Parts: C-alpha cells; sequence; structure tokens
C-alpha cells in the first residue's frame, strides 16, 4: 500500500 | 538520540551514469540527514562535494573504480549504540553469507555494509544485520539483471534500527521498511 517515511510518503516496494 | 544515517554507492559517475535519479535527487536534501556511509564507486570528488552537501559527516571506501586512491579500503563506526562496517565488496569472494559473518566477527560490528553488486540485499542472521544499498544511479554492472536504483535511510534509536529502502521502480519512488533491534 503506502508507507510513511522520514523523506514522506511513498508506495511499498512490496511485490504483494 | 535519532540518527538518520544515508547509505549508499556505485554512483559511477561519470562513466557509467551522469547523475542520480531527479525523483532521489528531489529526497535528497540537506537539514534531515546526520552522518552518510558511503560503500564507493563515487567514482569522483563532484559526487563527494554532492554527498557533503547533504551532511557535515561524510564516510566513505574505497571501491574499485574510485579515483581518490586515499580512501581506506574499510572502515568501522560507533553511532550510538550500534557498531557498524562498511566496505565496498569488491573483495568478497565466495556477497557470500560465510564471509559475510567472517568479516562481521574481524570487524566486530553489529551491522555490516557492502556494496559492488548493485543489488539491494538486506537480512538478519544471529542479531547482526547485513546491509547492501545497491547502486543509488541504477548503474550498470557485469550480466545485470536490469539494475533498479536504490539507496538506504536507517533512523537509528536506541538498540533500534528502522531501514527505509528507496527505489526507483517504474516511474514512482517505492519503500521497504525493514526492523532491526539487537539485544
Amino acid at each position: 500500500x503506502i508507507i510513511d517515511t522520514p523523506l514522506g510518503v511513498f508506495l511499498s516496494s512490496l511485490k504483494r | 538520540d535519532r540518527m538518520l544515517v544515508l547509505v549508499l554507492g556505485d554512483l559511477h559517475i561519470p562513466h557509467r551514469c551522469n547523475s542520480l535519479p531527479a525523483k532521489f535527487k528531489k529526497l535528497l536534501v540537506p537539514g534531515k540527514i546526520q552522518h552518510i556511509l558511503c560503500t564507493g564507486n563515487l567514482c569522483t570528488k563532484e559526487s563527494y562535494d554532492y554527498l557533503k552537501t547533504l551532511a557535515g559527516d561524510v564516510h566513505i571506501v574505497r571501491g574499485d573504480f574510485d579515483e581518490n586512491l586515499n580512501y581506506p579500503e574499510q572502515k568501522v563506526v560507533t553511532v550510538g549504540q550500534f557498531k557498524i562496517g562498511l566496505i565496498h565488496g569488491h573483495q568478497v569472494i565466495p556477497g557470500d553469507m560465510a564471509s559475510l559473518a567472517l568479516l562481521q566477527r574481524q570487524f566486530d560490528v553489529d551491522i555490516l555494509i557492502s556494496g559492488h553488486t548493485h543489488k539491494f540485499e538486506a537480512f538478519e542472521h544471529e542479531n547482526k544485520f547485513y546491509i547492501n544499498p545497491g547502486s543509488a544511479t541504477g548503474a550498470y554492472n557485469a550480466l545485470e539483471t536490469n539494475i533498479i536504483p536504490s539507496f538506504v535511510l536507517m533512523d537509528i534509536q536506541a538498540s533500534t534500527v528502522v531501514t527505509y529502502v528507496y527505489q526507483l521502480i517504474g516511474d514512482d519512488v517505492k519503500v521497504e521498511r525493514i526492523e532491526y533491534k539487537k539485544p
């Protein structure tokens, strides 16, 4: 889905 | 207490690539990152100069194509509660795991960072953490399988590291989040 990170919100790179 | 550490390498500028992906450059800005650990293969001081704009503390080991021959072959650093080892990896002949565990004991580190394969990998064994950030430019290697640009951000607090692995996949920056806790 999406993941919050220290550099912003991004799509998850997980294949699932 | 809380430290953001940027981990990247194998840029190969300017022989194989000329810049970091523009979407990565938009995320890498000054004022956030406390330390930079670089696996090498910059390959020139121009990319060293770029990293120093991002943080006041840059640590680099010598890749097999770096122009600066004064860079150390390996480095051990202590950040907070963690001892971190750093080597470019073109010396690791079977990223082989029996060799990595040996290197972990020789450096006596909690975390071992290496590169040279241009393939992002990260795994934990017996409460030690092994990171390869890949190539931040997506630079070609020998016999490659595609080669996605990638770099790593470590969020270090007390005895926990939360690692964010940024990858340029298609048109998007995509991330995987990893937790590593040590006893």
